[PDB]
């Protein structure tokens, strides 16, 4: 039917997978024991919940996700957590050794012995699934593990499955923070190994994730609990159409078709507009015009790329909750009439809209609000070339000073690839200004 | 502590006590009784500060062959009780 | 799984290992009897990193202890946990050291190496997969250096893919006791630079300055000195054990830490050492930790890198924090002293965050830095070496052993090479 | 045992018989002071002494090994009882780092 | 039923059997007076394979004891279990030994062979279906060899279809006490090689090595040493008398064990030896049992098997095991040192697994292995033989008693043939 396969590749992946599945159990009320209250839902697993769970004749929902890790500690703790007996035992594949922040160590010396097992899990899910619409791959760019292994996995899964779609969600380098000196290396490695098979990859910046918290949510000391909750509700908004009903519907396939103009560039930015606390929600008014102004306001975007430094190119907005289309189209009219947002001249029309009736969901004791109207925006721009421009002016320095290269050559890597990665990246920037110029 | 204090998660990359003493059996029962008597003895540990054997058996129980003139069955059960009586040296 | 087997050599190493082991036992609640103390399932969950399992609910340590004179081992055995150590593993030597590095390298080592290798390989067979080995010793004193050189030079080839961490006490600058100490240090560091991968340096004068300036107690012992240095090792080590999101691998810190093969030597230093009244006169906040943390007075390593410059730093914090405090602290310090860092590579701090604070304290930390601050130390050792070799003072002993001045020549060449190298990248 | 009266400390030696299958080491324990009860959670060496200095004005200059101003309230004196001569008799209970 | 009759020869065999029989008695739990207390129905079941039973519940042993000098027999009968022997079974002669194989094989034997044969065949009539006989004696010992050669030669033909176990002690490399010992050993081995099938060889030098290394008990006694040596054959016999998914027959081991007709020589090997406090300080697991078992030090028979190559190895484990661990350990050793073995016969290992452990230990092993390590023994004996023959020193006794030097010639020829023949197999 309709379903997606979840691939949490990464130590940072299990973070967000744990959080987003904590969300995913609430909206259908999946008890941490595995079965519903007195009310009846069990059967072949035929309702909206099938698209994630297989609550087969055993009556227990199956998490259609696979968790891969390279340090036993965090996976061990999460299975010593609460939702353990909900999880499947050997969907939690954990190694015994670390990539040592080294993309090459992750890629060559360590990657080989696990790919067989991981493909085994994927195919023994693929046999029982029907639609095979897509995967949700989550890794981390600066992943001291998650960096490399994910890339080679993408390689082999693309070559053995050449038809279906791939959505990547990866926390990005920070502009002024690199908590790993190896981050500016593995970033270029992963980029020039993944641009050519990754279907659509999305990024976001942790620093601005922090900033928004005390810009509007008023959180001086947030944590991962908060951050992961945010990203989880992001993906919940994006798959709301997949799960629930509404007036008109769209799918990840439509996202792929509409959003990405050219090969290469498929890197839009996402913003969730109605992030605000309960005190604001209670005696403060919510409506379409102000939420749209919030979404297109530059600062609220969690990536330090001023849109005025660039030009909006494509735009997809999904509205969720009790909303009507009149104000929606009037708002898009006011938006297009405003001049400051200088659109690329190519497409006169650049707006894909998707409406779902079902309101979003809070978690008790959480941080979000008892919302009625919500909008998620994902739009692709040209205002982002500055980030990789920033990456190069330091990668050049460090490779010219050949610092740490002893590490990679000792583990068994050479440098022709390190050379060609920079031309791949230069190609992406030059294509960016080429497409920007009209 | 550890809830589901009966089995902590099949495929425990972390290790468990009672790999020794009583092991050679599977995860669940071993780990749960491990932790159970483990914690119990720790607590104390932290207390104050101050009829009818069938024929053709091989294996000699006392006497037997000296006495005779019956069937294997009756004779053997006879010895079965009298090994509580006079050749009571069996245990 | 992955685990650690410890090496303690020299009488310094004996004392250090004794304190270090007893502090770890205090951490996981082990008593002098040897049974477990169940209070923290989390303190139980990972004992394989340091303790093998024995029968009867007992936890032998995987420690190889070596010395030459029986009195040191008898003192250690008569301490609070000699029963926790093993008698079988108590290998020792038939003669005295003589505080002569040639003796330590060719005369008796030539027939102790066999037994020590047998013991260590038996332990390795017992265990499955190693991070590697850390060795605690002295580079200046006789026994520690004399056997450390040989043991690393051996173990390296038979285990070519492990972490060879060397944790050594550095001889006193102005009063080093041993008068052949310059010679010993030179002939030891010569092989050390070629064999090890990562090195921790500590000086007892800086220990004295700490124990006076901030401890404020006027009558400590070398035991208290060992306690502080053991605190440093506990902070660097326990990361492997406990949960929470942070890099733990020693190789991880290495690949974050060392830019070039000859880069080896680092400078420890702790988080709040608290006087008699400042426990209740102090509020524990991330800003004040960072304040006292990256402080000149607080450094315990050799002497102020104020002359030198910082290549890289690594910080491991411990407690119930979040990310943005360490983020803002590092952002601030970068610009608070921009000029003291090397412009070669930015983002020069590697940061780790653990959730399990020590037994009796809420917010703690540990620092380690690679700074261009060893030039002065081995420069001083260079003048002493040149002055003493100038007229072949005390040369008769080592010649009688069978040494030669040629090895002195290439040793001084190598040390000067390191001097120039550490000069070049920084300046 | 051998209880000193000039130090308030204790020493332990071993009397193992011949052919007992045991080491030759005699002085089983050090001559420090036995805590009255079990192994105290190590009271974080760094604050384990007797006096209480207030401040040091020396490192300003160098005339002696600096000054040691005293105090008058002695805060932080923490309770560590020790096995004295009183609780001694034929027949009692004594814990020795876990030795009943 | 199947049963085994014991033969005690030579004054060593005296003390050896004296310890061995009380070992059996207490491993079955019987008082000295003989009134067995049933504490284990299984041991009660299988006690038959050695014992016969009178009335009154006293377990007579089926062991024939023979000597010449009466005092040693008086001592053993006065000992703690003298009542358990049969004064019926004691036979001897009036005359002395001279520690002289000439007298033993021609003079003093001809008037005791009759009575010893009579008693042994009477007990043979008493028993039903033998596997065979085992003889405890010495090869360098005088009277033991003197009687043993004859008695083996006389039982071989009468019972040509059974198992002739021989148990003997080899002269010390450094000093052999007896000085006509090499002549005696050569003369005895001449008949042993032709007649026997299986022979264990033991030596006090490596026994003393064991005592220093692991007994660690300062002052030992030869009785406890006999305990140490007796545990071995007790163990190899243990399976005969207890259940479990394994097999026991001395033939069931010999067929595995002997690759060619001229092979009879076997070096015992024993498992966990426990030191001063290692009782509490060791972890008994199949891994460490395997490691400690297959060791150069733990071997005690002849010489370090470091120098040659192995041919066949057999191990029997006693406790509550499974097949996985033994199989994987065998693979571990085989692959680790594939070179030490001989490539001629691959899969050169055998493993038996019995459920009922020895008393006091929950897990034990016993090792026998026939390797190309026996060279040095008959080498040494050969050079000593030729050297002492160079001037025929100590020969008037033998020529007077009435042999000729031609028997010496052929004995040395056969021994040289054995030398070359093992050398040809090995290389
Ligand atoms: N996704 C996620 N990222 C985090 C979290 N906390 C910090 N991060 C960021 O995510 C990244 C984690 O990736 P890596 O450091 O490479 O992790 P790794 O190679 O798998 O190994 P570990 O560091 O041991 O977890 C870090 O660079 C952090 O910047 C979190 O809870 N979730
Ligand atoms: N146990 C102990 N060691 C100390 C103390 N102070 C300094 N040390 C160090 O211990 C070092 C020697 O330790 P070892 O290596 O075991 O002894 P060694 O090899 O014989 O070297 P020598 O000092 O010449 O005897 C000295 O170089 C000192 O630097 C102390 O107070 N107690
Ligand atoms: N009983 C006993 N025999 C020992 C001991 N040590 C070595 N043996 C040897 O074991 C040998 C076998 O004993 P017998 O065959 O009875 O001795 P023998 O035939 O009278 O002749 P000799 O060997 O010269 O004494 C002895 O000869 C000794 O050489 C010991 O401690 N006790």
């Amino acid at each position: 039917m309709r379903e997606c396969i979840s691939i949490h590749v990464g130590q940072a992946g299990v973070q967000i997978g744990n959080a987003c599945w904590e969300l995913y159990c609430l909206e259908h009320g999946i008890q941490p024991d595995g079965q519903m209250p007195s009310d009846k839902t069990i059967g072949g697993g035929d309702d909206s919940f099938n698209t994630f769970f297989s609550e087969t004749g055993a009556g227990k929902h199956v998490p259609r996700a696979v968790f891969v890790d390279l340090e036993p500690t965090v996976v061990d703790e999460v299975r010593t957590g609460t939702y353990r007996q909900l999880f499947h035992p050997e969907q939690l594949i954990t190694g015994k050794e670390d990539a040592a922040n080294n993309y090459a160590r992750g890629h060559y010396t360590i990657g080989k012995e696990i790919v067989d097992l991981v493909l085994d899990r994927i195919r023994k899910l693929a046999d029982l699934c029907t639609g095979l619409q897509g995967f949700l791959i989550f890794h981390s760019f600066g992943g001291g593990t998650g960096s490399g292994f994910a890339s080679l996995l993408m390689e082999r899964l693309s070559v053995d499955y050449g038809k279906k779609s791939k959505l990547e969600f990866a926390i990005y380098p920070a502009p002024q923070v690199s908590t790993a000196v190896v981050e500016p290396y593995n970033s270029i490695l992963t980029t020039h190994t993944t641009l050519e098979h990754s279907d659509c990859a999305f990024m976001v910046d942790n620093e601005a994730i922090y900033d928004i918290c005390r810009r509007n949510l008023d959180i001086e000391r947030p944590t991962y609990t908060n951050l992961n909750r945010l990203i989880g509700q992001i993906v919940s908004s994006i798959t709301a159409s997949l799960r629930f009903d509404g007036a008109l519907n769209v799918d990840l396939t439509e996202f792929q078709t509409n959003l990405v103009p050219y090969p290469r560039i498929h890197f839009p930015l996402a913003t969730y507009a109605p992030v605000i606390s309960a005190e604001k929600a209670y005696h403060e008014q919510l409506s379409v015009a102000e939420i749209t102004n919030a979404c297109f306001e530059p600062a609220n975007q969690m990536v330090k790329c001023d849109p005025r430094h660039g030009k909006y190119m494509a735009c997809c907005m999904l509205y969720r909750g009790d909303v009507v289309p009149k104000d929606v189209n009037a708002a898009i009219a006011t938006i297009k009439t405003k001049r400051t947002i200088q659109f690329v001249d190519w497409c006169p029309t650049g707006f894909k809209v998707g409406i779902n009736y079902q309101p979003p969901t809070v978690v008790p004791g959480g941080d979000l609000a008892k919302v009625q109207r919500a909008v998620c925006m994902l739009s692709n721009t040209t205002a982002i070339a500055e980030a990789w421009a920033r990456l190069d002016h330091k990668f050049d320095l460090m490779y010219a000073k050949r610092a740490f290269v002893h590490w990679y050559v000792g583990e068994g890597m050479e440098e022709g690839e390190f050379s060609e990665a920079r031309e791949d990246l230069a190609a992406l920037e030059k294509d960016y200004e080429e497409v920007g110029v009209d | 502590p550890n809830l589901i204090q009966r089995k902590a998660i099949s495929g425990y990359a972390g290790f468990v006590p009672r790999f020794a003493w009583v092991m050679g059996m599977n995860y669940r029962d071993g780990v749960t009784q491990a932790m159970d008597d483990f914690d119990k003895n720790q607590f104390v540990f932290r207390h104050p500060v101050c009829q009818g054997l069938i024929p053709f058996y091989m294996g000699f129980i006392p006497s037997m062959q000296d006495n005779y003139a019956l069937t294997f069955g009756n004779s053997t059960r006879r010895a079965y009780q009298k090994e509580l009586d006079r050749r009571s040296h069996t245990l | 799984m992955r685990e650690i087997v410890h090496l303690q050599a020299g009488q310094c190493g004996n004392q250090i290992g004794a304190k270090f082991w007893e502090v770890i036992s205090d951490e996981h609640g082990i008593d002098p009897t040897g049974t477990y103390h169940g209070d923290s399932d989390l303190q139980l969950e990972r004992i394989n990193v340091y303790y093998n399992e024995a029968t009867g609910g007992k936890y032998v340590p995987r420690a190889v202890l070596v010395d030459l004179e029986p009195g040191t081992m008898d003192s250690v055995r008569s301490g609070p946990f000699g029963q926790i150590f093993r008698p079988d593993n108590f290998v020792f030597g038939q003669s005295g050291a003589g505080n002569n590095w040639a003796k330590g390298h060719y005369t008796e080592g030539a027939e102790l190496v066999d037994s020590v290798l047998d013991v260590v390989r038996k332990e390795a067979e017992s265990c499955d997969c190693l991070q590697g080995f850390q060795l605690t010793h002295s580079l200046g004193g006789g026994t520690g250096s004399g056997m450390g050189t040989l043991l690393i030079s051996k173990i390296r080839e038979e285990y070519p893919d492990r972490i060879m961490n060397t944790f050594s006490v550095v001889p006193s600058p102005k009063v080093s006791d041993t008068v052949v100490e310059p010679y010993n240090a030179t002939l030891s560091v010569h092989q050390l630079v070629e064999n090890t991968d990562e090195t921790y340096c500590i000086d007892n004068e800086a220990l004295y300055d700490i124990c006076f300036r901030t401890l404020k107690l006027t009558t400590p012992t070398y035991g208290d000195l060992n306690h502080l240095v053991s605190a440093t090792m506990s902070g660097v080590t326990t990361c492997l054990r406990f949960p929470g999101q942070l890099n733990a691998d020693l190789r991880k810190l290495a690949v974050n830490m060392v830019p070039f093969p000859r880069l080896h030597f680092f400078m420890p230093g702790f988080a709040p050492l608290t006087s008699r009244g400042s426990q209740q006169y102090r509020a524990l906040t991330v800003p004040e930790l960072t304040q006292q943390m990256f402080d000149a007075k607080n450094m315990m390593a050799a002497c102020d890198p104020r002359h030198g410059r910082y290549l890289t730093v690594a910080a491991v914090f411990r407690g119930r924090m979040s990310m943005k405090e360490v983020d803002e602290q590092m952002l601030n310090v970068q610009n608070k002293n921009s000029s003291y860092f090397v412009e070669w590579i930015p983002n020069n701090v590697k940061t780790a965050v653990c959730d399990i604070p020590p037994r009796g304290l809420k917010m703690s930390a540990t620092f380690i830095g690679n700074s261009t601050a060893i030039q002065e130390l081995f420069k001083r050792i260079s003048e002493q070496f040149t002055a003493m070799f100038r007229r072949k003072a005390f040369l008769h002993w080592y010649t009688g052993e069978g040494m030669d001045e040629m090895e002195f020549t290439e040793a001084e060449s190598n040390m000067n090479d390191l001097v120039s190298e550490y000069q070049q990248y920084q300046d | 045992l051998h209880y000193f009266l000039c130090d308030g400390t204790v020493e332990i030696r071993e009397v193992l018989p011949s052919n007992s299958g045991r080491d030759a080491m005699s002085s089983f324990l050090r001559r420090g002071k036995l805590p009255k009860y079990g192994p105290p959670g190590i009271y974080q060496p760094g604050q384990i002494t007797d006096r209480a200095v207030l401040n040091v004005y020396g490192g300003l200059s160098e005339w002696r090994a600096d000054g040691y101003l005293l105090d008058k309230y002695q805060l932080g004196k923490v309770e560590q009882d020790f096995y004295t001569d009183q609780d001694l008799s034929i027949g009692a209970t004594i814990n020795v780092w876990g030795r009943k």
